[PDB]
């Protein structure tokens, strides 16, 4: 079971400094940005991530959201990473979910964090180079100290 | 080589080379595409490859050699089918210091860390005839004239803006690449593993139909999550009431949090059933019970 406790903004960024931003076709996509560009590009680059509280903890809980026209929530339903329109639940009757993402530093390294499926275990938030795009996906964690997997998150 | 403009808004500074690459350039190798430009409500204009004597058209990318002031404004690129826009904002030079204040890319660095400045330009490495980093407008003397780099734990002294000036050649005339980081030292965070004070499993004896104040503290960071769990799944006990959160600063910086479980009403389905109180954090978990009993 999972309960909504309390929302924050947030500026998610790749250990490139790569500003996390959704584009035009509402793609999880990364890319350098001056302060004024991640301003400019505001809603797009700023992120509700919300806080719940765990009927087994595990971790931070949390849901990564966007508030443009509409809210969307970040979902990684069939390890296929996508903004589904909708608002955080104030309730989840479950111990995993699509939604749900376990929100952990590295060890060692207390700004360097790390987003776990509830649904996939050992599946993890990443960004990954393809084509001419830094795309935001979901990968299995692979070889220890992978630096894809590991994020910062700004604060207002 | 080089990755694609993907954001929708570009601030760049005027006189300097500036490029917009669309991100369908493997799409670019099968004459059947086009760039265009809309001024304030001039509801766009084709662009070619003389158009203007700075702007150069190519396959993938759209050359400004520089931008200037004059260029700001909406621009549409459409391949076949594949359609991508950038509103782009040329901003006026600060022709009083080395860099324009509002082209800067702020990071916060914590003392004794490590902490690197590399200056580098993917794009325009070919034209680059010299490139320096400054910290504050004051050349700094990095060996290296390709890729000006500063690697050290930070100090509070390191605080400032730096700017890597990448200087290059473009048919007789120098042009220049600014790229300023307004680097900010900080104290260390020093984050503690959060840490719920007393014993892992308490009993407290109650008595039905009086009520009582189940107390929860910890030792956790200003960002840590403290709650309870008396089972909300379908409606909790309308008896049962998760108190405000109080928190007081440890001198070293950290928080003694409480949040209080008020069981108003005690009846019968409050005995021997687990009310927990855990203490979440991005740094670790932990989880104490509550039984009451008679
Ligand atoms: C990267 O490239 C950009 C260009 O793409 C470089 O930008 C240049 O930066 C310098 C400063 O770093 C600027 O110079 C300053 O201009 C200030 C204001 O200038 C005004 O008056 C000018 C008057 O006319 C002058 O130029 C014409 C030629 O155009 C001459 O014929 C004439 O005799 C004059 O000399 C105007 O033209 C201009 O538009 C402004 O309205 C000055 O206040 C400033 O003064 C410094 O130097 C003084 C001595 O000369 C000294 O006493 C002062 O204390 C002070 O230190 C300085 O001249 C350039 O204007 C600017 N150019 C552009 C196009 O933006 C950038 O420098 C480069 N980066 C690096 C690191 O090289
Ligand atoms: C949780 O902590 C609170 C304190 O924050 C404890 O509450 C205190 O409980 C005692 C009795 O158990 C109260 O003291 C005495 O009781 C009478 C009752 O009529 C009261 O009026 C007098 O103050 C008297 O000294 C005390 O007032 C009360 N304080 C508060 C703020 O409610 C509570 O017992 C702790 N809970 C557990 C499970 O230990
Ligand atoms: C309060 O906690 C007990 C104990 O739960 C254990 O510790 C938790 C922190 C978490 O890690 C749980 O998964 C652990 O089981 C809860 O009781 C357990 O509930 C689960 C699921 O209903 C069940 O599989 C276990 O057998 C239960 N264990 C015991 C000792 O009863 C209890 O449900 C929690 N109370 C509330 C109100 O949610
Ligand atoms: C930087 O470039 C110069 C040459 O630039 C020329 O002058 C500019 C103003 C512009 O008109 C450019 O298009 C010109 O090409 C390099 O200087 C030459 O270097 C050789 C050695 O490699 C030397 O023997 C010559 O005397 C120089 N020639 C001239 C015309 O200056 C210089 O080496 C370049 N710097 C670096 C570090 O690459
Ligand atoms: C350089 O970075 C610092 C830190 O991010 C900026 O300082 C902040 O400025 C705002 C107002 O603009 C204040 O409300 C904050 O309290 C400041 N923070 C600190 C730690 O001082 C500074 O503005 C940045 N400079 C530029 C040119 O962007
Ligand atoms: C754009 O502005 C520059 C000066 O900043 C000028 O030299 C140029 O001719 C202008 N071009 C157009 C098409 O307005
Ligand atoms: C362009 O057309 C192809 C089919 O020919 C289609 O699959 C593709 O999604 C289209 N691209 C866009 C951006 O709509």
């Amino acid at each position: 079971y999972f309960g909504k406790l309390e929302s924050k903004l947030s500026v998610i960024r790749n250990l490139n400094d790569q500003v996390l931003f959704i584009d035009q076709g509402n793609r999880p996509l990364f890319e350098d940005m001056t302060d004024s560009d991640c301003r400019d590009n505001a809603p797009r680059t700023i992120f509700i991530i919300s806080m719940y509280k765990d009927s087994q903890p595990r971790g931070m809980a949390v849901t990564i959201s966007v508030k443009c026209e509409k809210i969307s929530t970040l979902s990684c339903e069939n390890k296929i990473i996508s903004f589904k329109e909708m608002n955080p639940p104030d309730n989840i009757k479950d111990t995993k979910s699509d939604i749900i993402f376990f929100q952990r530093s590295v060890p060692g390294h207390d700004n360097k964090m790390q987003f776990e499926s509830s649904s996939y275990e050992g599946y993890f938030l990443a960004c990954e180079k393809e084509r001419d795009l830094f795309k935001l996906i979901l990968k299995k964690e692979d070889e220890l100290g992978d630096r894809s997997i590991m994020f910062t998150v700004q604060n207002e | 080589p080089e990755s694609c403009t993907s954001r929708p808004h570009i601030t760049v500074v005027e006189g300097e080379p500036f490029y917009l690459k669309h991100c369908s350039c493997s799409l670019a190798h099968e004459t059947t595409k086009s760039w265009y430009k809309s001024s304030g409500s001039q509801e766009h204009v084709e662009l070619n490859p003389r158009s203007s004597s700075r702007i150069a058209l190519h396959d993938c990318v759209l050359e400004f050699w520089p931008v200037e002031l004059n260029d700001t404004g909406s621009y549409f690129f459409q391949m076949k089918n594949y359609t991508q826009k950038w509103k782009l904002n040329v901003i006026r030079r600060n022709k009083h210091s080395c860099f324009t204040e509002r082209q800067v890319t702020s990071k916060i660095v914590e003392v004794k860390k490590f902490f690197q400045i590399t200056c580098e330009n993917s794009y325009y490495q070919t034209l680059v005839n010299s490139t320096s980093l400054y910290k504050n407008c004051k050349k700094l003397l990095l060996e290296n004239n390709k890729n000006p780099t500063i690697k050290k734990n930070a100090e509070f002294e390191d605080q400032g803006y730096y700017s890597c000036v990448h200087f290059l050649h473009h048919n007789g005339k120098l042009f220049n690449i600014t790229k300023t980081f307004n680097i900010t030292i900080v104290e260390d965070r020093s984050n503690i593993v959060p840490v719920l004070l007393g014993p892992k499993l308490n009993h407290v004896a109650v008595e039905l139909g009086k009520n009582v104040r189940l107390n929860c503290s910890a030792l956790l960071n200003e960002e840590d999550v403290i709650y309870w769990m008396f089972g909300e799944e379908n409606g909790s006990d309308p008896n049962i009431h998760e108190e405000k959160e109080m928190r007081i600063m440890t001198p070293e910086g950290k928080w003694h949090a409480s949040k209080v479980l008020r069981i108003e009403n005690i009846g019968e389905s409050n005995l021997n059933v687990l009310y927990n109180c855990t203490v979440a954090s991005t740094g670790g978990t932990d989880t104490k019970s509550f039984i009451l009993v008679r």
